[PDB]
């Protein structure tokens, strides 16, 4: 490995297996906490850390619900069986307060919201870029042009 | 304690009379035309014409 | 949690009425050799903690 | 207020509230068993909780049953919602004059190890006066809950115009059947209590407590049976064997 | 044709387990030991994204 | 006997009820629910 | 429309005695809690 | 790092039967290392007073008959395992009942000492049928702490080597149901806490309030060393 | 009575124990219609209330 | 009843020590055990960070170019740092790094009060060598466990992009346990010994933690012993 770090993973290739044709180096830009088709953060880790070869055909990144090239749908771990004073009535399960004390079983879903715009006959439309009747604290979050920081929270 | 009405519905059986009776003495008890007679606790004014219905003064 | 003769807490319970109905019977063997897998890692942790 | 979330109107909200009794429903329902009422406990959450055996009236598991729960907002809803749609009234179906609800299984394993016959019983012998001081031999761990014990049960029958009439008796019982008394009132005889309780069996059982003694017993007395179903199932422990 | 019976008990035994694998646990609220120790382990989960 | 409607007698008590059938209890509906309750069931 | 016909050339008086037709004029029906209701509403048609 | 005082405390009380002792605040499992650690204490100790042994000096069985009383002298045992009894300045005692006639015999023919305290002298005992029967029984009573069944810790007076010591089991706490109850509280603004209410019930000798706190002072032995 | 017993049969394959009572209102109201048989009122043939 | 009292606490190591006291009485060991081990678990002192406003850094879904790990995951390796403090309650330090390597709780500004139990901590590692990464480190001192989720109605204004707020998790403990087994005093009928096992994440004592425990206990004798 050449150059790892979390977004991109850069290969210093041998040359029994490198390209005598312009030689060649294997760059793998990695998907950064995007969102996928249920809404839900999708992520390749980096694996393999700086300062190790790999062999053909094998791994450098993982996925959610996958680690280290294991498929890892959940999480496993102290179970008993015994019916703890109705909290396993008919379907229910009892869970330890751990679990969400460690968040270790957080999802994450990104939600994407298309803004419209862009003229209409009868207004050319723009992003705002000021905002009538109220105080400058819509702006305060805003910039020049009308779009929100990158970094802040909403609700 | 209550919880079931078993003892309302002996009084006034057609279950439904039940809700007109107690629901209008509730209103006079709302509006301050009267006040609760037999003590209440807490209790909404439809569930205190419950307890004159229990006790039978009121019907 | 309930805890074991050295006090670790468990961290699910499930029902046992659903066993012989569902029966889920692989389900309960899995549990052993899962407990199975964690049993050898508990030899070596303790002794890798030894140095 | 309620946009700084003062805790004034949270005291408030306690009055419009805890005497203001709310109706219930679920989407997939098609039967009129399927829309009752109960009264509101403030909970800090965001599901709707209920009482467990009546998930067996709507016919609702735990696989995603949302429930649309309603607000009587007139006087008269308000009371009819404790009157004919209360969970405590309607304890009988309208095709058949049986108890609706039936002790799911968690509760009855429960009292399966409560009424049980064990060959190898600690304190098998013994004798009590009350089915209280039982409390104290077994939630406190010095006897099983299965020695063959003979207690004085005083039990009562409502032989009389109304009264209770006292009999006495002693029972070659077990530890659990005494403590069942603890939650099994007078009016109801400890020969029906003195079985191994089966599903069936509560079945009836809580039958022949509405036609005997009434509605009001069997309500509360099933609450009873609720808590301490699931009570004992807990303190079962023996749950499942590879070994059978 | 997968583990059996005395191979899922030949690692129990390995690690630090008895036969049955039905350990000794009291109670999370109280203490005392659940007659007829109860059956336990180590379950893989599985969350359906019903949230 | 009774037209347009049925007498408490004729019908009698058994609901969620044990007692006499009201005047103003719609069996109509009631009746109609209940033989279409187990119709999921029906085979 | 069917309906319209129906009944239209008939004017046929139905004064309300059903329930169906009590709930979409939003009234107390002759029965239950609008049974009592209705009776001083009954002897108070066409009667008095 | 902030801490809680314990305040709000509406005693929802009744003579002698419960006590239910409301009271707030109770953060998640404060309900639960109190209120079980006090039906751990009533139901396995409290110091407190009863029977230990009784000889009834007529027939030295429980199963066999003592034409005189129509229930039988095991039934009688019954009666002497839960009556509420409390010495002070003695750690045991030795009484007597000496009753005869045709009548429901109540508790008002055992000896009241400067120690032996009985509270209902209204315990109706045995119930002695035709013919006066002079039926004698020396009761013991002792000083205990919580409950202590005659079954492992017996005493070699006429029991373990003779027969005649009908041993009794001593209900040492004079409690009889005890059954926390958490629920959700709230403190205006704050998630749910547990408004502890503590439904607990005393036979007689003792009255529920200064049970609470007889306990409560046992519960401060208990840390004495610490704070 | 008839047609009770049949259909009640089919709650028997269900187990279900439902009473008569409603199967027999219903089976009312599909006799609610008469098809008149006298002439001289109204009709000699028809189907009314 | 006679007091009981600590015999030898067993400090062993930092991670897990035993405390024991000798004189408990029958069946308390049992009965303070479950309701010590409540207190152990909500009511305690532990360390957090809490705020990590970083350099380059806006939201903890971005990778700085020069850091290994994604910014998030760093995040989760500090809510698995083990620190203790003494004085402040609230103090803030700094990561000053620049260069390939695993970098450990010691390269960080380490603070007098600031004290981490196991140095050799890798937090997260650099694969650049000129990646000039400083952040300010704000870890306060409560109890139990605290999410930023509850802590968003007040919010404190976080207008200011940069700042990451990960879950305040006050506990210290891990794993709980009381051994109970017949004490051997010479002159009494029954005592028991306990052995209460406190396994730690390694930051608060269990003599002091114990004391704390008699107070917060002591809070929760007063209203009890006046009804």
């Amino acid at each position: 490995v050449q150059y790892v770090d979390a977004s991109r993973i850069v290969i210093k290739v041998n040359e029994d297996e490198m390209y005598p044709g312009e030689a060649g180096i294997d760059i793998y830009n990695l998907t950064k906490y995007t969102r996928s088709n249920q809404n839900t953060c999708i992520n390749q880790m980096p694996c393999v850390s700086l300062g190790e070869p790999v062999e053909r055909g094998d791994v450098l990144a993982d996925g959610p619900s996958t680690d280290l090239g294991e498929l890892a749908l959940g999480q496993n771990m102290r179970v008993a069986f015994m019916p703890w004073n109705g909290y396993n009535f008919e379907d229910s399960i009892l869970v330890s307060e751990r679990v969400v004390q460690e968040d270790r079983f957080t999802t994450i879903h990104i939600q994407e919201l298309a803004c419209v715009s862009r003229d209409t006959k009868l207004g050319p439309e723009e992003i705002t870029a000021d905002i009538p009747n109220v105080g400058e604290a819509a702006l305060s979050k805003l910039d020049e042009s009308g779009i929100v920081y990158i970094g802040a929270e909403v609700t | 304690a209550r919880v079931t009405v078993q003892d309302a519905v002996e009084k006034i059986g057609n279950r439904f009379d039940l809700v007109l009776v107690a629901a209008r003495r509730a209103r006079q008890m709302q509006v301050g035309g009267k006040d609760p007679l037999v003590p209440e606790e807490n209790d909404k004014t439809t569930v205190i014409a419950l307890r004159e219905i229990e006790e039978g003064l009121i019907n | 949690m309930p805890y074991d003769e050295n006090g670790t807490p468990v961290d699910i319970v499930l029902n046992p009425l659903g066993v012989p109905s569902r029966m889920n019977i692989g389900q309960i063997l899995e549990t052993h050799l899962g407990m199975a897998a964690k049993g050898i890692g508990d030899k070596i942790n303790a002794m890798l903690k030894q140095q | 207020m309620v946009e700084r979330e003062e805790a004034v109107v949270w005291d408030i909200l306690d009055e419009v509230i805890r005497e203001h009794p709310v109706l219930l429903n679920r989407a997939p329902t098609l039967h009129r068993l399927g829309i009752q009422a109960f009264e509101p406990v403030l909970i800090e959450g965001k599901a709707i909780q209920l009482h467990p055996l009546v998930c067996a009236a709507y016919n609702a598991d735990f696989d995603g049953d949302q429930m649309a729960v309603h607000v009587p907002l007139t006087l008269e809803a308000q009371l009819e919602a404790r009157a004919l749609m209360m969970s405590t009234n309607n304890i009988l179906s309208p095709a058949n004059g049986e108890p609706i609800i039936v002790p799911s299984q968690d509760v009855v394993l429960g009292l399966y190890y409560m009424t049980r016959d064990c060959v190898n019983a600690k304190g098998e012998g013994m004798v009590l006066t009350g089915p209280k001081e039982a409390e104290r031999l077994y939630r406190s761990g010095l006897a099983s809950l299965h020695a063959r014990v003979k207690v004085r049960i005083t039990e009562y029958e409502k032989d009389a115009n109304g009264e209770l009439v006292a009999k006495t008796s002693l029972k070659d019982t077990t530890v659990g059947r005494a403590i069942l008394w603890m939650i099994v009132p007078k009016g109801l005889p400890y020969s029906i209590v003195n079985q191994a309780l089966g599903k069936k069996a509560i079945s009836k059982m809580l039958n022949t407590c509405y036609r005997i003694l009434g509605l009001k017993p069997t309500v509360i007395f099933a609450d009873q049976i609720m808590y301490t179903g699931f009570a004992y199932a807990a303190r079962s422990g023996a749950s499942v064997g590879i070994d059978d | 044709d997968g583990a059996k019976e005395a191979e899922i008990k030949e690692l129990l035994k390995l690690g630090d387990l008895p036969t049955s694998g039905q350990i000794r646990l009291y109670d999370g609220r109280t203490g005392e030991q659940f007659e007829r120790p109860v059956t336990v382990g180590y379950m893989y989960m599985l969350k359906l994204n019903h949230l | 006997d009774t037209d347009f409607g049925v007498c408490a007698h004729c019908y009698g008590r058994d609901l969620a009820r044990g007692h006499i059938i009201n005047k103003g209890e719609a069996i109509g509906v009631i009746a109609a629910q209940s033989i279409g309750e187990p119709g999921t069931q029906l085979t | 429309t069917r309906v319209l016909t129906e009944a239209a050339v008939a004017g046929k008086r139905d004064e309300l005695r059903g329930l169906k037709e009590n709930v979409i004029v939003g009234r107390l029906i002759p029965a239950g809690t609008g049974y009592a209701y209705h009776q001083d509403r009954m002897r108070r048609r066409a009667a008095g | 790092t902030e801490f809680l005082k314990p305040r709000l405390v509406d005693i929802e009380q009744v003579s002698s039967t419960h006590a239910k002792v409301t009271l707030e605040p109770l953060e998640r499992g404060f309900g639960h290392t109190l209120g079980n650690a006090l039906r751990r204490i009533l139901l396995s100790s409290m110091p407190g007073c009863a029977v230990t042994e009784v000889e009834i000096d007529g027939v030295l069985h429980e199963y066999s008959t003592k034409e005189g009383v129509q229930e039988d002298i095991l039934e009688i045992l019954l009666n002497l395992k839960g009556l509420a009894v409390r010495v002070q300045g003695k750690d045991e005692v030795i009484l007597t009942l000496n009753k005869s006639g045709i009548g429901p015999v109540t508790a008002a023919d055992i000896t009241h000492d400067g120690d032996v305290e009985i509270v209902k002298p209204q315990h109706v005992i045995c119930h002695l049928t035709d013919e006066n029967a002079s039926i004698s029984m020396r009761i013991k009573v002792q000083r205990g702490r919580g409950y202590v069944p005659a079954s492992t810790r017996i005493h070699s007076e006429e029991d373990e080597r003779p027969i005649g010591r009908l041993l009794v089991d001593a209900c040492y706490s004079p409690v009889e149901r005890i059954a926390y109850n958490v629920e959700a509280a709230r403190v205006e603004q704050r998630t749910d806490l547990d408004k502890l209410v503590i439904e607990m019930e005393t036979n007689g000798t003792i009255d529920p309030e200064e049970a609470i706190r007889r306990a409560a002072t046992i519960l401060a032995e208990q840390l004495e060393a610490f704070v | 009575r008839y047609i009770v017993n049949e259909v009640q049969d089919v709650y028997r394959l269900q187990g279900v124990k439902i009473n008569d009572k409603h199967i027999e209102v219903i089976v009312r109201q599909m006799l609610r219609k008469a098809t008149i048989v006298n002439a001289g009122s109204s009709d000699f043939l028809e189907g009314e209330q």
